[PDB]
């Protein structure tokens, strides 16, 4: 191998997926305000 | 009453205008948290940000159950008014604040207006050459 | 309920939304 | 490229904040998107920065930007009188920092090397230690992971043999 | 000492009553409070320290010691309001809106602090979070 160029051990970066969504959407909320019960 | 939920519930009081919302809701939470925390007499200011900051994550990690807070903007106005208020209570105390506490009427802007029309050096200027004029007193003496 | 089921209790009184309506305008006065 | 050497506190605020990195060394950027404060404690931290950088290669240390506004201020244009005015905010803030860490006096830094692009190495001044006795050797032992960051990014375009001729390489070898 | 001093404009009567502000923040920067004790022991220390050197006023021009006394007790106690936590709407305003929070500010940090600040409702908003945060700040683990 002459020229031994990278071709497998790439960088690996990873994506987010994860969400913290608050309840019903703002929309929603400003129009059905939440009461806990 | 979760603090999440009542946080929210007072937020939702706001004025609102369109996208900028996100900018006043953040910077409200930042003032309110930022200087309501007390702060442990034991620690240095470098270990009193690292738990002052984690709580306020925490305390937007409730929020956003309830009303939508932009993490990343909230968190870099916390951490701005926390400096601010590190600066005061080891640093300068600035004259509005003795005078909003306390015959006071006179204010700094009656000063520096004065200085400006003449540009010569502002009420700010003549803080630092006074401590400076006084640096070798106070050193010396204890 | 909180006071009753009568519908003539239910009715909230003038003159406690008059008396309301003055200490909520003084408190905010406290406040600011 | 150009070391810019900035707090802990600063560094952090970039990085939440999200400024972009590449136009700090332009003034006109870091001024808006940086506080008073922020700008003299940059000034201060270049002025606590112990170690010679590589001029041999090219490397060089940033100028404060309390400087670049001073001169912007002399310079005739649209914003001159604008960047007078944060001149002198910039000079009253920094007198007033001046007095309340003089006391600091005895301590050096450690430091964490950021890279951004070829032309800025963002120089992160992280906790300080406390050293009276022979500061000098006491900084350099402290600062081995800032030293070898240095000298894996500098390989990267210079050669090698010249790297390894400088005093941060150097440095690296007496720390270990 | 009287070159500074000097450069202060005249202003009605109070060129004894600025001059007291300046001095007493200029021993203030210098005379930290150790935040590991309370408000007795390290307050003494700090005013007893300051009363001894308003015994150099004779180099001064124009200082009402007394005021600047006054001033410099104003604040040590301001501190011990802000190390402890505030959150009156009267007192909030005035650290968000000050000399020293425009060094830490970027002009578009301002910009948004006088939006809500200055909020016809700011008062009454902020009075309601201060209270929320203080009775449930502790149930944050």
């Amino acid at each position: 191998n002459y020229n031994e160029k990278s071709q497998r051990d790439f960088r690996v970066v990873t994506i987010g997926y994860n969400l913290a969504a608050s309840r019903q959407d703002e929309f929603a909320e400003r129009i059905y305000p939440t009461t806990v019960i | 009453q979760q603090l999440g939920f009542e946080l929210s519930r007072i937020l939702k009081q706001l004025p609102n205008l369109g996208g900028s919302d996100r900018k006043t809701r953040a910077m409200l939470l930042a003032n309110a948290v930022a200087l309501q925390i007390p702060f442990e007499t034991l620690l240095d200011f470098d270990e009193q940000q690292d738990k002052a900051v984690a709580k306020f994550k925490k305390i937007l990690s409730k929020v956003n159950e309830n009303i939508a807070v932009d993490t990343k903007l909230a968190v870099t106005y916390f951490n701005n008014i926390l400096r601010i208020r590190q600066s005061l209570i080891t640093g300068i105390t600035d004259p509005c604040l003795v005078k909003a506490v306390l015959n006071d009427y006179l204010t700094v802007d009656d000063v520096n207006i004065v200085s400006a029309v003449v540009n010569g050096p502002d009420y700010n200027r003549i803080q630092a050459d006074m401590g400076n004029a006084l640096n070798q007193l106070i050193g010396s003496i204890d | 309920l909180d006071h009753g089921y009568d519908a003539t209790a239910l009715l909230e009184t003038t003159e406690d939304i008059i008396t309301g309506e003055l200490d909520d305008h003084l408190e905010s006065l406290s406040v600011e | 490229t150009q070391v810019l050497v900035m707090p802990k506190a600063v560094f952090e605020s970039y990085k939440t904040a999200g400024v972009q990195f590449n136009k700090l060394l332009d003034t006109n950027y870091i001024v808006s998107e940086t506080s008073v404060n922020d700008l003299a404690e940059i000034h201060q931290a270049l002025t606590a920065f112990p170690f010679l950088l590589p001029e041999k290669l090219d490397i060089k240390l940033a100028v404060s930007p309390i400087i670049k506004v001073a001169e912007l201020g002399e310079i005739d244009g649209p914003e001159q009188f604008k960047m007078k005015d944060l001149h002198n905010r910039l000079e009253s803030r920094l007198a007033t920092n001046e007095l309340r860490d003089a006391g600091n006096r005895n301590l050096v830094y450690d430091y964490y090397l950021y890279p951004v692009d070829e032309n800025l190495w963002v120089a992160v001044q992280q906790s300080a230690h406390i050293a009276s006795s022979d500061p000098r050797r006491v900084s350099i032992q402290l600062n081995h992971t800032f030293f070898d960051s240095m000298i894996n990014e500098m390989l990267n375009t210079r050669p090698r043999e010249s790297v390894a001729s400088t005093q941060i390489f150097t440095y690296y070898l007496e720390s270990c």
